[PDB]
């Protein structure tokens, strides 16, 4: 009200919100892991030219 | 519809009997009170923005 003395009655002041806790991410299953092992841990590297 | 009402100078029309209506009338007094937040309308859960 910008003032000191209150009138008697109900008054409008604030905004109550309910916060956040916790960030939830979902994703998929993770499945399709992406072939690396064929080539680290392969004992037949091409050649440099080939 | 069209009438001509039998206008004369010396005639006059008197009602010997009479119905007892009712008529309805509907008016809106109020109407829905509403309240609003900018905190989450315009800027919605980001204080970057508000
Ligand atoms: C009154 O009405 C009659 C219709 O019959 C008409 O002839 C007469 O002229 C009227 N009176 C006057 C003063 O005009
Ligand atoms: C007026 O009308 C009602 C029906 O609406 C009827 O019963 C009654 O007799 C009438 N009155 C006269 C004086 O004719």
């Amino acid at each position: 009200l910008k003032s000191f003395t209150v009138e008697k009655g109900i008054y409008q002041t604030s905004n109550f919100r309910v916060q956040p806790t916790e960030s939830i991410v979902r994703f998929p299953n993770i499945t399709n892991l992406c072939p690396f092992d064929e080539v680290f841990n392969a004992t037949r590297f091409a050649s440099v030219y080939a | 519809a069209e009438n001509s009402v039998a206008y004369s100078n010396n005639s006059i029309a008197i009602p010997t009997n009479f119905t007892i209506s009712v008529t309805t009338e509907i008016l809106p007094v109020s109407m829905t009170k509403t309240s609003v937040d900018c905190t989450m309308y315009i800027c919605g859960d980001s204080t970057e923005c508000s």
